[PDB]
């Protein structure tokens, strides 16, 4: 089965550089024109570049022309985006795309999950994690506040992935400071409190921050 | 009696010429849309279980003079060494295009030794793709600017065919009577103009 | 990347919705249109290519048509699972590049209206002891999506210092949203009460919390 895994994204300073990698499996890499499409948070699709199966034709968007280089290594099943002179507005999720060379089905018959590129003068900041204690016709709400982080993303689980009913993790807020905050709430039964232990697992991989926080009744 | 008929590919029910639909092209002079020759059309489509085309039924296209859209040939009968069934095609319009901007696309036909587009006088728009035809000759000298009615630049993707030196060495070049505009194949009836 | 699309389209289960895509002769007037579905958090998937053809594995309720420089995507037999953003795309001869549309947010309706659940969380003790404070208003299980969020200290309005998320889908296919009032511990001790007010389809739900308890 086909698979495209992107990698190499992260936080980087304007005017800096990064190299994105797309590792391909589940098809003959050499038969496919590969492309890069990006998406700013909460915004539309933007095609970046396309290279053909043999690096014989290469196309770019005017916006990146002279700053990004696409390349490929068919022997390694790897697409490349060398990104130089990065601008804040290059902040985006970068998707890797494939379509059979001169096939009918395309362009971009398959996309990977994307790698996130953040371009900012701001430095890394791990989050403060804080319990949201319940009180408890009523049910009970409880959760975790993930305060003041940069850059994205943060994942949150409950009791190492055991608990998933009633859980909701919110998209983050961008505060005036340039930091991010979000919340993961779990709605639980009225009588569930005081017995069942609830721990949110907060993971901010950019800063290597891992926090488990037990949320107890007030 | 000029007769226009609908083609394949984009904007059409049919994605490729195949046995199911080939007889719909009988006596067409103008194609409204495109012609596509995919591998599934020529050898058989397993998902609709369509039979492999009869190579002699490709002779229907000798009546074609105009193709409004694009020509996309990606599979051809191994014993048909040129596209002489399109000897009467004069105009490719490229009102609709294939992939990233092409009106003409001849690809990976291991057995075609010349093109044979004898009547071809105009490609009104689009880019030209001729690649991986490992045996193709006579196209090296051809004056695409004549046919494209415009600058050749940023319109040619002509790679990886038979190497020019190899064609020259085996005498697979234009007849001396042909212009410097070139030929579509061997001998004097094949000159571009 | 200037293909014109409607920002938004809606329908109820089993309806037929159309999303239009306007371009130019150099892009979708010449070259083919493709269409993509992107569900939230996920990678786009090709839906329609070369104006009207569907990948195998793409159901035939999705259909595409084109005439001149305007293209239409149709979703007959609308489903809850079709709620997504939709992008048209075209190669542009003039640019030697691909040109995407802005995207259309497709919403699937038909569900009963449901009023929002609201839980307002005071600053935690942990947070307070680190000399900071946040009120966390959590808004749950409403339909349809839109809400408006107002804050009050001691009945007077608080506007600056407020940050609110766009509503997004819950596991149970209802909406949730979040809003935050940031506060210094001094201004948290100093007022008698703080309030979070959520207006959903014209009707406000309020929740209130007190530093004293
Ligand atoms: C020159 C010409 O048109 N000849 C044939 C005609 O004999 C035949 O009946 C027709 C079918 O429409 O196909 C063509
Ligand atoms: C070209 O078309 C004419 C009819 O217009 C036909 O008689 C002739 O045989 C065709 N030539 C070729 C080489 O197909
Ligand atoms: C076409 O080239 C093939 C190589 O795949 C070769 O076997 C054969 O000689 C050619 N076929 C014909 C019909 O000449
Ligand atoms: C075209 O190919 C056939 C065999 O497929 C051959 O007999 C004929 O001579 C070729 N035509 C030209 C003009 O070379």
């Amino acid at each position: 089965e086909v698979q495209l895994l992107e990698s190499g994204g992260g936080l980087v300073q304007p005017g800096g550089s990064l190299r994105l990698s797309c590792a391909a499996s589940g098809f003959t890499f050499s038969d496919y024109d590969m492309s890069w499409v990006r998406q700013a948070p909460g915004k539309g699709l933007e095609w970046v570049s396309t290279i053909d199966l043999d690096s014989g034709s290469i196309y770019y968007a005017d916006s990146v022309q002279g700053r990004f280089t696409i390349s490929r290594d068919n022997s390694k099943n790897t697409l490349y985006l060398q990104m130089n002179s990065l601008r804040a507005e290059d902040t985006a999720v970068y998707y890797c795309a494939k379509d059979l060379h001169m096939g009918p089905e395309g362009p971009f018959d398959y996309w990977g999950q994307g790698t996130l590129v953040t371009v900012s003068s701001a430095s890394t900041k791990g989050p403060s994690v804080f319990p949201l204690a319940p009180s408890s016709g009523g049910t009970a709400a409880l959760g975790c506040l993930v305060k003041d982080y940069f850059p994205e993303p943060v994942t949150v689980s409950w009791n190492s992935g055991a608990l998933t009913s009633g859980v909701h993790t919110f998209p983050a807020v961008l505060q005036s400071s340039g930091l991010y905050s979000l919340s993961s709430v779990v709605t639980v039964p009225s009588s569930s409190l005081g017995t069942q232990t609830y721990i949110c697992n907060v993971n901010h991989k950019p800063s290597n921050t891992k926090v488990d926080k037990k949320v107890e009744p007030k | 009696i000029p007769k226009a008929c609908e083609g394949t590919g984009s904007g059409s029910r049919f994605q490729t010429v195949d046995s199911s639909n080939i007889d719909g092209f009988v006596n067409c002079t103008k194609i409204l849309g495109n012609l596509d020759f995919l591998i599934t059309g020529l050898n058989g489509d397993p998902w609709h279980k369509i039979p492999a085309l009869d190579p002699e039924k490709l002779n229907v296209f000798r009546t074609v003079r105009e193709i409004t859209g694009y020509l996309n040939i990606q599979s051809w009968p191994p014993h048909m060494h040129n596209f002489s069934v399109f000897s009467n095609l004069t105009t490719i319009g490229g009102r609709s295009l294939y992939n990233r901007g092409f009106s003409l696309l001849i690809m990976k036909n291991l057995n075609v030794t010349s093109l044979g587009f004898r009547s071809l006088k105009e490609i009104s728009a689009g880019r030209i793709y001729i690649s991986a035809n490992r045996q193709l000759c006579y196209h090296h000298s051809l004056n695409w600017t004549k046919v494209l009615r415009g600058p050749t630049e940023e319109r040619l993707d002509i790679k990886h065919n038979r190497p020019r030196r190899d064609c020259v060495a085996e005498g697979k070049v234009c007849d001396p009577l042909c212009s410097s505009g070139g030929c579509w194949g061997p001998g004097p009836g094949q000159c571009l103009s | 990347s200037v293909l014109t699309q409607p920002p938004s389209a809606s329908g109820t289960p089993g309806q037929r919705v159309t999303i239009s895509c306007s371009g130019s002769s150099s892009n979708i007037g010449s070259n083919s249109v493709s269409w993509y579905q992107q569900l939230p958090g996920t990678a786009p998937k090709l839906l329609i290519y070369s104006d009207n053809h569907r990948p195998s594995g793409v159901p035939d309720r999705f259909s595409g048509s084109k005439s001149g420089t305007s293209a239409s995507l149709a979703i007959s037999g609308l489903r809850s699972e079709d709620e997504a953003d939709y992008y048209c795309q075209g190669w542009d001869t003039s640019l030697s590049g691909h040109v995407f549309g802005g995207g259309t947010k497709l919403t699937v309706l038909g569900q009963p209206k449901a009023a929002p659940s609201v839980t307002l969380f005071p600053p935690s003790s942990e947070e307070l002891q680190a000399n900071k404070a946040t009120l966390v208003c959590l808004i749950s299980d409403f339909y349809p999506g839109a809400v408006t969020v107002a804050w009050k200290a001691d009945s007077s309005p608080v506007k600056a210092g407020v940050e609110t998320t766009t509503p997004s889908k819950q596991s149970n296919n209802k909406y949730a949203a979040s809003s935050y009032l940031s506060l210094t511990p001094e201004q948290w001790k100093s007022h008698k009460s703080y309030s979070c007010q959520v207006t959903h389809e014209g009707s406000t739900v309020e929740k209130t919390v007190a530093p004293t308890e």
